[PDB]
């Protein structure tokens, strides 16, 4: 009589790699690299804003495409490829820094700055910013002389941040297409805009000239911004070519921003996003997108790394 | 494997052993039988499962965007970012490859080890009443019916009960 | 452990063994005794100590300030710096976790191995004069007084000297 | 008669982690992550400079709070949160780059640039830079017209670096609170400051205007700097609003800079610093501060990682 | 009779390190760290361009030392310490970004931008750019007034990129030694250059003033650049002090760039380069240069790491 | 090693064993002999060789210049680049050191394992016809000529053929 010790086996095992060997067969194995993508932005549990045609920076200045987002609030902010920050052509200085500031802002809360003017027009408008007609940026005022070619009075406007978090202040410098336009809008002569606070000091002179036509216009606007500390004051000294702020922005709390080309799904829950959707996985690695953001499995170049979960397979 | 039982002196595995990782296959006058050993099977399963749970422990640092897919950032800072990201990617690919290889080597060696532990356990149960044939079997030098075999499997085999007979049969 | 001695066929440890890592517990007509084995203890201690000295090997790489704690640097470059540093921190947190886990697995297995080496050493000393009981003890089939035990412990036990008696008792 | 093999154990061991298990009890273990901080800057063997209220950049221009550091020499430079670079309000261009240059400079050695003036005042002073009375930056000269509203003569001043290492050159552009103040200080009309070397040339126009009061003053100074190669010359051409440099700076050797909020201890020795003190440890990891600098244990997010130094603990 | 089991040994083994021990002798070992450098740039199989005295950026503007590389094509680009981007004294703005663009361009392909002029001179020349006489950058035109002190007409020049890859656009600003010289060349008054595209808007003003003579000349020409997207247009608006481009550049394909001080060897083939030569190795690590580029072994600080390839050596 | 053969109960190696990693040295009336064992030698060589080929697996990652050796880049970004590059260089120096140390530990242990496996193979071949002396030798209790030794080396030794003689000689 005899008794034999042995172990189990299967007819077709799974090949894995070890320190000493490639493709050793084991009874069972499991995948560690995630390849399955959900081609939607899973936003269950998160206050989500799909900016669509609104560019993120536009939420501060307020072109028409951003009218519904002037005081948005979000945990997840989605930028789209068709979003535009502008209506009258122009661009922001240090734009990507401001975009990164706004992606984690949780949204913005606007507050009137209280500027009043006398001796000038404040209703500068363009048909590039259309709201049932010629309009302008909703949070700005295009200051002009009272009449064509009249002199623009030298002005000083100050705003004090009385709140407990820094205030986002944006202004613009307008570069007309020609000297005749700058004269017609602000009067002839040298133009200067100085902006100052306790940790900020800068100066701007307009540079008229023709630029390629964007939205029908060859002028440009340079948008500048600063963060105003609590109890600090920002002072604008200008005599023309100045796009004034009407309201300041304050950051609401915390959020994260992504850039996507796929729809939002409020019925799946995820924490790792890329432009192509959401990575929902318990696996520690992913081979989907090296630029994924959020709480993500680590991106690796391998498409598959099998972990042995059973003994070596020795069939019959 | 380091232990030389699995794929070693035990020449192959049993595809009919579907209720455990390790087991006994006996032969006596009543015929042949195969049963799984729960303790060794559960030991290996527990250790591999603990390794698996360890490898999927979630410790998730959050990372945010520093690039731009729609409007490319300035060239120099973009190159620094891309260089950093590629360096980090290479590090993590290396970590994943090495980790999985090392863990797989250790898993194979651990299953090998548990097989050997079961073999040695049985050998020490049988004492002087059996001899190893070298292929994972114990030649028992006395009649061992189904209840005797069951006493071997569940660690109640009393070698004394058969000692004098078995040692006499060995001459 | 991989060698199934410690926490294996040796059911538990001895809290009274205070002068070494491994040892012998004998009983004969003179009573019971416990002694530590120097060679196995010193072998394990030397290996763990070498591992420890390896882990505290000093490498003198200097890193300097690249951001500012009192006057925050520009936002974009600060976000890049923070992303890079957080990536490096995650790499080193992983390296530390994996290193300690691996070293601990290996330390446990190494102590298990040294225990098993001592056990096998004694078994080969005793040759045909004793039988394993399966719990780490050797049933000695001849009278073994305190000097006899001491000769087993310090590797001067001459098996021939007792073989005839021991064999006569095993059959 | 029987002899038994065994191993030692303790009643209460220490739990550690392995590849397959969390909290396995072993007979003994040791910590690898350093958590104990020394709340002082251990500086034995290192010429240490505690800047205190002196801002590091101030060491180049010389506001009153920096009088003790105008030619400092150090292996270790300590910045404090109360440090200020300025007395008359203003700020540097590329300020952080210059701070990083000065942190590793080993200190600065000043040398007179040899500028002499005629037909102007050179003793412009303010109660914002107080040294027993109204004063100014010790290394600069506030050039003014001889009398109120008098014309400031056009002049050119050049300096050649005759030494063997680059010279740190700093100048300022003064922005008055109003056109009236700029006229009172330098006379009416256009003001221009041109600065040129062999690889640098830049023009500056002051931008008068109201700014919030910092240290009682509503004007600002733009501080600019360049590194002048040996045998190269820097040339300043100006007719006002120019804060002239009196001395140039040369870097002494090598050092490192830290930012701390704790006292200095010249009786303890260390090589790893953070804002809370010194990390003195033989452990390979630390959980104190990820921004520690010097020769430091590697920062890890875990607060404790126990390394087994004994066998598995199986008590009775 | 007896039979004994044993293993092999050698009298002198190789010491290696393990987790528990330094300097354990094993029967055999192999090196993993590469230390052998080939002090040449091995370029077999690669279209290689040794720029020599041509600075890489010069290939865009075309000073004399770059005449042979105005439309170069390469897989490997070698910069030399004696390369110069300029002939007339000056420099590029954002030079390192452009160098990094051009190192991987595979070379450049030029295309006329089609600017024609009337009422001005286009034949500005200098003795610093010598081609059988006073000449200028082969790809640019120094626009001047028709006669001394004549007014420079306000001009607008546009160029549309009709190709499918971005166009590299370069222009220059001339900084005269004085306002009198600037007036002599372009007429009196302020000079302005505006540059705009769909994602770019920037202004440039010349900075006339006295500076040291470089090669006997105190004027400067600084070059600026942008990348113009397909279907996008660049517009220059200028009234003087403007160095106009004659041709735009397009990137050919892919390449890599190095900076070396050793000769080229078209008889050895390699893929990992540094300034001191080529690293040819199958070892996974190298201790030669941490800044090597290409497909390289990973740089480590250890000079040697021996991997055991045999058992522990136990001699008699 | 973890298996205590190569640096353990086998006191040292044979410098005359030039034909393999492991082998047999026999002693009988016809004299002494040494031969290499092919299966174990080739097993160890195969595993270490597979490890070596694994460690020299080439992956194609290209990195480009982001610094400048002739005209130094801006100070702040240059310090960021330098900090990142030094951090990555430290990561890879650590990875190389740890990788080589771990692989060396495992190589030594694996060779130890193959030695122990050969020894155990022979032990199971000899069954009840021999006894271990504790130094890696088997004292054979019957006359074993050169053909008998060769039958042990090439795994054709039939223990039954000599069993009665050897068993009688052991008592
Ligand atoms: C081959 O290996 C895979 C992977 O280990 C085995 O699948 C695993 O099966 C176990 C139990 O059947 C699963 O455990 C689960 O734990 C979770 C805890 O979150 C619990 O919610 C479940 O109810 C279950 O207890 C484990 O998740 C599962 N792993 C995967 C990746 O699906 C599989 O059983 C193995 N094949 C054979 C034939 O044994
Ligand atoms: C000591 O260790 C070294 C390192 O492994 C051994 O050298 C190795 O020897 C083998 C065969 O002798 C070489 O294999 C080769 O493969 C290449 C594939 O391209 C082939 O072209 C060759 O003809 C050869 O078959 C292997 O490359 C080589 N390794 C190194 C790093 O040189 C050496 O044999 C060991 N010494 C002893 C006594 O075993
Ligand atoms: C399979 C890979 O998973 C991991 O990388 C980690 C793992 C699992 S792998 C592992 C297994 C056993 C022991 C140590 C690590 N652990 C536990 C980590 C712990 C920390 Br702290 C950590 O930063 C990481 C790094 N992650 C977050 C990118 C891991
Ligand atoms: C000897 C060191 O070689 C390696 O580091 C790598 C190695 C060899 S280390 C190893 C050894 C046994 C089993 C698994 C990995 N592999 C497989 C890699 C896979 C990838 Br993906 C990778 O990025 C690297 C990193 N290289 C590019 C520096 C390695
Ligand atoms: C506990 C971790 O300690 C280490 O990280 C290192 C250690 C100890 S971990 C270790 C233990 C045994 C064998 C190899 C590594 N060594 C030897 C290093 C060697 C070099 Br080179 C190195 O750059 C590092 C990295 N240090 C500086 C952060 C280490
Ligand atoms: C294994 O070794 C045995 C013992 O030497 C070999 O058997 C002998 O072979 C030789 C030559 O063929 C004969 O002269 C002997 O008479 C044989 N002895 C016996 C008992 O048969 C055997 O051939 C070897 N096996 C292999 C595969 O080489
Ligand atoms: C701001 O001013 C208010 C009163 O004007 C004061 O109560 C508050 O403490 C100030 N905030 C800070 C940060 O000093
Ligand atoms: C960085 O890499 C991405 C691809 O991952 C590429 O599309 C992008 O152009 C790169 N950025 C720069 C600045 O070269
Ligand atoms: C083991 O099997 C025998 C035979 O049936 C039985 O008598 C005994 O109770 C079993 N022991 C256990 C613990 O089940
Ligand atoms: C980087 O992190 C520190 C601390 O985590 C934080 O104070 C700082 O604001 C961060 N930098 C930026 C640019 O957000
Ligand atoms: C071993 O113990 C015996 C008995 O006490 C003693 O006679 C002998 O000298 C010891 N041997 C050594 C080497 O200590
Ligand atoms: C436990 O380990 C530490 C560190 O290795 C050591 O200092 C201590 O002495 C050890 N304890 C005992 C009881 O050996
Ligand atoms: C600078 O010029 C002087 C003479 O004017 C000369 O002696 C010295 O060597 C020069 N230094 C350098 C670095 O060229
Ligand atoms: C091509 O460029 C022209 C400008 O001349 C523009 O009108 C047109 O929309 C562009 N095409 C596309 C597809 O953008
Ligand atoms: C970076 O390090 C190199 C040496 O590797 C040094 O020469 C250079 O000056 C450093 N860069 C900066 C910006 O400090």
């Amino acid at each position: 009589d005899k008794i034999c010790l042995g172990h189990h086996a299967v007819s077709n095992g799974t090949k894995v790699n070890t320190l000493t060997e490639r493709g050793v067969e084991v009874v069972n194995a499991t995948e560690t690299v995630e390849r399955t993508n959900i081609p939607r932005i899973c936003s269950k549990g998160k206050r989500t804003v799909d900016l669509g045609q609104c560019g993120l920076l536009g939420t501060i200045t307020g072109p028409p495409q951003c009218d519904q987002f002037l005081e948005f609030s979000a945990d997840l902010i989605i930028e789209r490829r068709e979003g535009s920050d502008v209506c009258y052509p122009g661009k922001f200085v240090n734009e990507e820094a401001l975009r990164q500031i706004l992606r984690e802002s949780g949204g913005i809360d606007k507050e009137a700055m209280g500027f009043t003017y006398s001796g000038i027009r404040t209703n500068g408008a363009t048909s590039a910013c259309r709201r049932s007609g010629s309009s302008f940026y909703a949070e700005m005022k295009w200051l002009l002389s009272n009449t064509d070619n009249a002199a623009f009075p030298q002005m000083t406007k100050s705003y004090k941040n009385t709140r407990k978090s820094p205030a986002l202040i944006v202004w613009g410098i307008h570069h007309s297409v020609s000297t005749a336009e700058q004269t017609k809008l602000y009067g002839s002569g040298n133009k200067l805009v100085t902006v100052g606070s306790s940790n900020y000091q800068q100066s701007f002179v307009p540079s008229p000239g023709a630029r390629p036509q964007v939205n029908g216009l060859s002028g440009r606007i340079d948008f500048h911004w600063l963060m105003l500390n609590p109890n600090d004051t920002v002072t604008f000294s200008f005599n023309g070519a100045f796009i004034a702020p009407d309201r300041a922005s304050f950051l609401r709390g915390k959020s994260m921003g992504i850039q996507s080309g796929v729809q939002v799904d409020a019925n799946c829950e995820g924490d790792c996003y890329h432009s192509g959707g959401t990575i929902i996985s318990n696996l520690p690695f992913q081979n989907i997108d090296s630029r994924a953001v959020g709480k993500c499995p680590r991106y690796v170049k391998q498409r598959s790394l099998l972990l042995a979960t059973g003994m070596k397979n020795v069939p019959e | 494997g380091l232990f030389g039982a699995i794929a070693g002196f035990i020449e192959n595995g049993w595809e009919g052993l579907i209720d455990g990782w390790y087991g006994f296959r006996h032969q006596n006058a009543q015929g042949e039988g195969t049963a799984a050993d729960y303790k060794s099977t559960q030991s290996a399963i527990d250790q591999i499962t603990g390794k698996l749970n360890r490898l999927i422990e979630k410790t998730n640092q959050q990372f945010e965007l520093i690039d731009n897919e729609f409007n490319e950032v300035e060239k120099q800072i973009g190159n620094v970012i891309n260089w950093t990201r590629d360096s980090i990617t290479e590090v993590w690919s290396y970590n994943a490859e090495l980790l999985v290889a090392m863990e797989n080597q250790h898993t194979i060696d651990l299953a090998d080890s548990e097989m050997d532990k079961l073999y040695e356990r049985v050998k020490r149960q049988l004492r002087e009443n059996a001899e190893e044939d070298g292929t994972g079997c114990f030649e028992i030098f006395h009649k061992c019916d189904d209840d005797c075999m069951a006493s071997i499997r569940n660690n109640t085999y009393d070698h004394s009960k058969y000692r004098e007979e078995a040692m006499q049969n060995r001459i």
